[PDB]
């Protein structure tokens, strides 16, 4: 039954006992419960006044730290003889929370997640001989899914009619905005077990619900006669935070960012045959006490 | 105007700050909340579910076979069978655990522990166990006259095929830390042996080899705090289709 | 007297005496959809006792090296009486599930079945960087394998997964198992043929093992689908 | 300190102390 | 004076930010209000007027003639007219309405739509049309036989010329999306099509070859939002007369 | 937040629900 | 917004700022404060228990023979026996005592002081001691007809073996100061002298030589202001294994 | 000021005039 838990729960304290029918200590696996043996039942317990608080594993705690979930690094310079394959003073980044693993096995800790999440983005510079560093303007507009990015760091497309821009400089504070709750469903997805289109040839566990949108960032900034090399670092935190059905968490290392494939690690732990590391039998204690 | 000062820490990104900042989507209207099950709103609640312990975590144990413990009819009296460290931040069997993965995210913790254990032989075995819980100071019991002398259950195998031993907190402090020294007065929380109280006695048509699942969960007692990030996964490298994002 | 435990649905019935107390996952029962919850405007089709009932698909055999079978939830059932017709005759979807799993031995065999159901369980594959494909995951009736059930086939682990509404066949105290499952999504319906809510696993913990006479042991798995909806009417696929 | 005209705009809502435990411990029936 | 701090976010330019800023001009009075007729306040009163379809966006179609579709009597029983696609993200005909004009300006849309369809034949013209709407998953139907099977309209042409075919909201989600692909489970709306219900049948007089013309609004259940600009408009240099707004 | 003496200086007033669609759907007398 | 502007002082660290400042870990529970005994909440506190001087702080008094005063049987009468300079900023007798490590953290002090004279003879001896404060002004007395014109008690050895010289504040200032000048007359506090009034007297198996303690407390009028770094620790180079803090 | 949601968060707390010498200044017990 659902009530109010601010403290862990305070123990008892307990007797002697010698009763035929009743056997508090047996329990039944099979029905799929975990077992009810409280401590007074098992051992004589005390009183114990437990005033330990419960506060710090509450799920808007657990989950609301501001986590690295983009690193970019691009060459700011006069992009005339740089190939196309290259950042020319932006880049574009689809929003999502799987390309870092302390967020992504954190956040798949569970099926579904409501939150709204806060988006810091720090920007560091680099002289690409020494000569100072610039207090240059960056310009992140936030482009949903699917639609027109930009091409150019002078395009048209950063006038941002509709599109939310924001302007900020190197030397102020981390520019930080709020992202709402925009999924489509009363819930992200956090596993699809399902395919996104209508056809058989869709991507597997990708739902683009699920997907915030796109981060097109660049330098408002002209080039100066040398080079340097922005990194632009984006923080994301959730909060407001609603979770639901909790899930194993991973053991076996992460190898895209698309699939939960796994590999494991070639030795325990964490191997595909070994997740613990191994000890030289059953009844060997390996830190014990001489 | 007001006349202000900045303070120290002004300007400064924390990561564990606490405030409101600016919408990105004004008058943006969220989708209506729908009641969805299993709703957590403290990672206490996960804690408190039993799951499989990795007793056989040795050599020649392959997979599954980790997750159980292999008894047979022996012909000495006293025996042990198996034994658990329990260390909770060290990669012994309580690590892939519901209560092991969830207690390294944290640094302290405190409150009972419950080991539930499974006989899965036939009907027709029959056995007495003992599963003994040594409280911290020497080594660990290693015969069933020393084993027996701290915290214990006899299990017989009948009707219901599982009992739990309660692993009660017994710690001259508050808490216990998950540091890096398992030998340490802060950390080491002791021992669990299993011994035949009896043996395991089956006929001739049942396997002679039965198994056991060991389970365990945190009890409502339980607490954790300090929080860090998990040692249990990492990366030295850019996962594959994370360029792909930026193109 | 939770041993004992007749489950009647429509004109189907299971009659079972070796069983534990059954599993309504995550403390929820079935039930259909409210105006407050609703998205879809037309009038949905609600047939009931043509559809919640029991369905019970192929036996699985038992075997010495087994590593487990799964199920994905309605695609097991999507071609399989009226339920399979309301479902291709129509766009969206809701329904919980009722699932019973049966096996049973001698008193002389040992082993133990996680019978557990997974939500959203999206797979993985091993030891590659592409996806698994359409019929990796949409088997149908017959189900799949697990290749590394120790893993859950998605790199987490089969030790945590009674995190997940399970119960368990043990061979010396029951012989079957009965999870009750709600609808599990994030949108109230659902297209039935692209998304899986809930994944039926049955794993092999500890092997079946005797020394009596060699029978085949199966595994029987009835899925009664519980408080069908369906919206969207059109032709069928 | 909330000015921002959205509700999710807000800081951290860290005041939900409702458990329920027993939607995983017991979620057998009887 | 009072300690302060600043925050990350402090001397940003936000573009939707919503704050009080310096009068350039003060004490300044503005122009007393008048009525004008027509006011909008909302962009969904826009929204629900109809608007007409370029169901005909073919060549061979130049201009006005998109606007309308031409049926004449055929000699084969249960036929196909026209079909229409749903997606108002797409270039279709319903990219150019008011509902789908408006729309674009935003990434999410739910509601119910309505086809209104006004016979422009003569007065002699008889007819009768089915207008079906098929929900998503399969391929658009192609008969009639498979094509009615979803929500339909039967329409015979008389003193009223024109009908309506509601296209209710039938989704899973709250909200589809506008995401570039059209065959996504959160966007597909679904199909359009319109068959012979019995034939065109005109005099020797009458013109042979009769017009429709189709209109699409919004419900008063519609609902947009997540705004973003429309990729209807674009430039790629500075317009004519802008440097002399420098001059 | 509004510390200027004029009135127009304010930020922007989000809280405008009339809504009259019948001047454009059914603009007609009868 | 609302205007503002910036004070002189404003980003500066004040090592002596009392500001709230953010929290690194937010929700933790502190462990719940449990009763030790011997709280100190006022420095004032430790500063009224009394503690030895070292009087005998001459060459070849080695280790703990500094903390006594070896008295003898004399020939002549009204002798002195020895002084106690008062200073607590210098390095005197009064300078490792607990009022007088407390009061080198601060810089002006008041109040009156306590001398507390433990006899550590023999039972069989006996003697007359006067214990003489002179204010300040001159020199330090050097004859017991000088000396006894100021504040003194007179001691028999007897069944209590302890007096008490009270000092008493006796200043033309509020308080004192802790300045290099010992010679000023906002520092220079007086003297203490002790005498023979009679002898010390003893048999022939008592020892011939006996001891004194002496002990300096702080009364509750005492009182301690403006806080400086103590003058009796310092480094000049990084402790040992203090670069290991790093490895 | 104290604006934030923890209490150790504070700015220190200089108003602790209880004081109680006896417990070093007379510990006997009579």
């Amino acid at each position: 039954i659902e009530s109010i838990i601010k403290t862990a729960t305070d123990t008892v304290k307990s007797e002697i006992n010698a009763e035929l029918g009743v056997v508090p200590s047996l329990n039944a696996v099979e029905t799929g419960a975990t077992s009810n043996t409280e401590p007074e039942e098992a051992i004589q317990t005390r009183t114990v006044i437990n005033q330990h608080g419960v506060s710090e594993t509450l799920v808007e705690n657990f989950l609301s730290r501001a986590a690295l979930v983009s690193k970019r690094s691009f060459e700011y310079k006069d992009h005339t003889s740089s190939a196309a394959q290259t950042d020319k003073n932006f880049f574009k980044w689809t929003i999502n929370t799987r390309s870092f693993v302390q967020l992504r096995r954190k956040l798949e800790l569970f099926t579904y997640l409501r939150f709204d999440a806060e988006i810091t983005i720090l920007t560091t510079v680099a002289v690409n001989t020494y000569m100072g560093l610039p207090n240059l303007t960056l310009q992140a507009m936030f482009v949903p899914t699917g639609a027109l990015t930009p091409e150019k760091q002078d395009s048209f497309h950063w006038q941002s009619g509709s599109n939310a821009s924001v302007f900020f400089k190197i030397s102020d504070p981390p520019a930080r905005m709020t992202i709402p709750f925009m999924c489509i469903n009363s819930a992200y997805s956090v596993f699809y077990d399902g395919f996104a289109g209508f056809e058989k040839s869709g991507l597997y566990g990708i739902n683009p619900a699920d997907t915030i949108g796109n981060l097109c960032v660049r330098i408002v900034n002209e080039h100066q006669p040398v080079g340097f090399t922005v990194t632009v670092r984006v923080y994301m935190k959730p909060k407001h935070i609603k979770a639901w059905a909790p899930r194993p968490p991973r053991t076996l290392p992460y190898m895209s960012i698309a699939n939960a494939n796994y590999k494991g690690k070639k030795r325990a732990p964490n191997a595909l045959n070994a997740i613990i590391g191994n000890r030289d039998s059953v009844k060997t204690m390996p830190h014990n006490i001489v | 105007g007001v006349p202000t000062y900045l303070l120290p820490g002004s300007g400064q990104f924390l990561t564990t700050d606490d405030h409101s900042s600016a919408p990105v989507l004004p008058c943006f209207n969220p989708t209506p909340e729908m009641h969805i099950p299993g709703q957590v709103r403290n990672m206490l609640e996960v804690v408190q579910v039993e799951s499989m312990m990795e007793i056989n975590n040795t050599e020649s144990a392959v997979g599954m076979e980790r997750l159980k413990v292999d008894i047979s009819a022996l012909t000495d009296v006293d025996q042990l069978l198996f034994n658990i460290p329990l260390d909770i931040q060290l990669d012994g069997p309580l690590r892939n655990t519901l209560v092991g993965n969830i207690s390294r995210y944290y640094t302290h913790w405190s409150g009972s522990l419950e080991m539930t254990f499974m006989f899965c032989g036939s009907f027709m075995a029959t056995g007495k166990l003992i599963l003994c819980y040594t409280p911290p100071g020497g080594s660990c019991p290693t015969t069933r006259e020393t084993a027996m002398l701290g915290t214990h259950i006899v299990w017989d195998f009948g009707l219901q095929s599982s009992v739990t031993l309660i692993i009660p907190w017994i710690s001259g402090s508050h808490y216990r830390m998950f540091n890096n020294d398992a030998k340490s007065t802060n950390a080491n929380v002791g021992y669990v042996t299993c011994f035949m109280q009896t043996n395991l006695i089956v006929p001739s048509e049942s396997s002679d080899t039965c198994s056991l699942i060991g389970f365990i969960a945190a009890k409502d007692d339980f607490s954790l705090r300090l929080m860090r990030d998990s040692p249990d996964i990492g990366q030295i490298d850019h996962l594959h289709a994370a360029e792909a994002a930026y193109q | 007297s939770d041993r004992v435990l007749q489950l009647k649905l429509g004109n189907s019935a299971i009659v079972t005496q070796e069983a534990a107390n059954y599993c309504c996952a995550y403390g929820e029962w079935p039930n259909y959809l409210p105006d407050h919850e609703a998205v879809a405007i037309d009038k949905p089709t609600q047939p009931e006792t043509a559809t919640d009932r029991f369905y019970t698909l192929k036996s699985v055999k038992w075997e010495a090296g087994s590593t487990g079978w799964w199920w994905k939830l309605p695609d097991a059932l999507n071609n399989i009486g009226m339920f399979g017709q309301n479902v291709q005759h129509h766009y969206l979807y809701r329904s919980g599930f009722l699932i019973h799993v049966q096996c049973n031995a001698t008193r002389f065999h040992q082993g133990a079945l996680l019978v557990v159901a997974i939500p959203e369980h999206q797979r993985g594959a091993h030891n590659t960087n592409t996806s698994p494909g359409f019929d990796d995951i949409m088997k149908g009736e017959e189900g799949g394998t697990f290749n590394h059930p120790y893993v859950l086939d998605d790199g987490t682990s089969l030790a945590c997964a009674t995190i997940f509404p399970h119960q368990w066949i043990n061979l010396r105290t029951n012989n079957s198992a009965t999870i009750v499952l709600p609808w599990m999504n994030a949108a109230p319906m659902d297209f039935p043929l692209r998304h899986n809510q809930w994944t039926l696993a049955i794993i092999p913990v500890v092997p079946l093992g005797t020394r009596t006479m060699s029978s085949m042991v199966p595994i029987t798995v009835s899925i009664a689908p519980m408080c069908c909806e369906f919206n969207g009417l059109r032709h069928a696929i | 300190i909330n000015f921002y005209k959205d509700s999710y705009a807000a800081s951290a809502s860290k005041q939900d102390f409702s458990q329920d435990p027993s939607k995983f411990t017991e979620p057998v029936v009887e």
